[PDB]
C-alpha cells in the first residue's frame, strides 16, 4: 500500500534522472529509457485520487512532451528534444 | 571584456555590469527559490536562448548546481528588481564539453538577467 508509487512521485524522480543523465551526462539513450516507462504507465490511466488530479493538470503536457521526443526520433533536431525539456520543466516545477 | 569581477577567486572568469538598479538590501541565499527573465548570447553576440519563450519566468535554487557556476555566482550577487549583465569564461560556463548543438566547446557566454523575486523555499 504505502510503499507503492504513485504518478507524482515517479515523473519527478524520473525528470530529475533523466535530466541529469541528458544535461549532465549527454546520455540520450539513458534518458530515454527513464522517460519512455513513464509515458508508458500513463497509459494505464489514473488509478486514485491523487493520480486523477495529476493526469488533469499535466496528462496533456506529458503527451505533447512524448510527441516532441517522438519527432526527435526521425528528426535528430536538438530543438525538438529542447521543446520536450520545456514541458518536462513545466511540469516539474509545479508538482515539485 | 568589461566588467567587475564577482569571482571568488579574482580570476575574471564572471564579470558583471549592473544594467537596472534593484531595490533590496537583500541578495538571494544559498537555496532561496530564484525567479529570472534572461538572455543568452554567445561572445559573437549570437543569442541562443531567451526566457520569454517559456511564457513564464525561469525558476532554479540557488547555490545547488542546478545552473551554471556563473549563474550561481552571480545571481546571488543580485537584488530583487537588478538587471546585470554577466561575462562568463567557460570554466564558470561549459568547459570543454559545451551544450551543444549550440554552445562549442570552450565558450564564453554573455547573459542579461533580472531578477524578478526571491522566496526561502
Ligand atoms: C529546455 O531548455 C532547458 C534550458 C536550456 C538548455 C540549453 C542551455 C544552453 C540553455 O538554453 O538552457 C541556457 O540558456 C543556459 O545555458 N541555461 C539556462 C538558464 C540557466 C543557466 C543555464 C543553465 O545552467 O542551464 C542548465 C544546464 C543546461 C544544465 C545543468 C548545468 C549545471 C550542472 O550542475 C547540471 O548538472 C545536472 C546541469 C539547465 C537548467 O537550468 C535546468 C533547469 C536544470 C537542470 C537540467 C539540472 O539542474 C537538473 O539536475 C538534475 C535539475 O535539478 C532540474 C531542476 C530537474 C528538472 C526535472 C529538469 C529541468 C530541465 C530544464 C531544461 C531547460 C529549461
Amino acid at each position: 500500500g504505502a510503499m507503492d508509487p504513485e504518478f507524482m512521485e515517479m515523473w519527478h524522480e524520473g525528470l530529475e534522472e533523466a535530466s541529469r543523465l541528458y544535461f549532465g551526462e549527454r546520455n540520450v539513450k539513458g534518458m530515454f529509457e527513464v522517460l519512455e516507462p513513464l509515458h508508458a504507465m500513463m497509459e494505464r490511466g489514473p488509478q486514485t485520487l491523487k493520480e486523477t488530479s495529476f493526469n488533469q493538470a499535466y496528462g496533456r503536457d506529458l503527451m505533447e512532451a512524448q510527441e516532441w521526443c517522438r519527432k526527435y526520433m526521425k528528426s535528430g533536431n536538438v530543438k525538438d528534444l529542447t521543446q520536450a525539456w520545456d514541458l518536462y520543466y513545466h511540469v516539474f516545477r509545479r508538482i515539485s | 571584456e568589461q566588467g567587475e569581477d564577482i569571482t571568488s577567486k579574482k580570476d575574471r572568469g564572471v564579470l558583471k555590469i549592473v544594467k537596472r538598479v534593484g531595490n533590496g538590501e537583500e541578495t538571494p541565499m544559498i537555496g532561496d527559490k530564484v525567479y529570472v527573465h534572461y538572455k543568452g548570447k554567445l561572445s559573437n553576440g549570437k543569442k541562443f536562448d531567451s526566457s520569454h519563450d517559456r511564457n513564464e519566468p525561469f525558476v532554479f535554487s540557488l547555490g545547488k548546481g542546478q545552473v551554471i557556476k556563473a549563474w550561481d555566482i552571480g545571481v546571488a550577487t543580485m537584488k530583487k528588481g537588478e538587471i546585470c549583465h554577466l561575462l562568463c569564461k567557460p570554466e564558470y560556463a561549459y568547459g570543454s564539453a559545451g551544450s551543444l548543438p549550440k554552445i562549442p566547446s570552450n565558450a564564453t557566454l554573455f547573459f542579461e538577467i533580472e531578477l524578478l523575486d526571491f522566496k526561502g523555499e
